[PDB]
């Protein structure tokens, strides 16, 4: 579980940029700014290669 | 579950900011697509499972 991929972003990346910042992404229109099932969810998973 | 329902929509457009702002605890575990680019794109043969 060491490795962690991006998924969920506001916008796409310029070529050769590095995102490192983890702010979870607000899927609805309220900025809850609170982890949930859906709402303002966690931006970036983890794999759980085996 | 056993014998679960599948549903298919067709001719018409589907909205899915109905499902985002209404009945707020649920999970939205999406696999493979993101909302916002569910919602800027689209695709065919709506198939829903109950």
């Amino acid at each position: 579980y060491n490795y962690l991929y991006r998924l969920f972003r506001k916008s796409n990346l310029k070529p050769f940029e590095r995102d490192i910042s983890t702010e979870i992404y607000q899927a609805g229109n309220k900025p809850c700014n609170g982890v949930a099932g859906f709402n303002c969810y966690f931006p970036l998973r983890s794999y759980s290669f085996r | 579950v056993y014998a679960w329902n599948r549903k298919r929509i067709s001719n018409c457009v589907a909205d899915y900011s109905v499902l985002y702002n209404l009945a707020p605890f649920f999970t939205f575990k999406c696999y493979g697509v993101s909302p916002t680019k569910l919602n800027d794109l689209c695709f065919t043969n709506v198939y829903a499972d109950s």
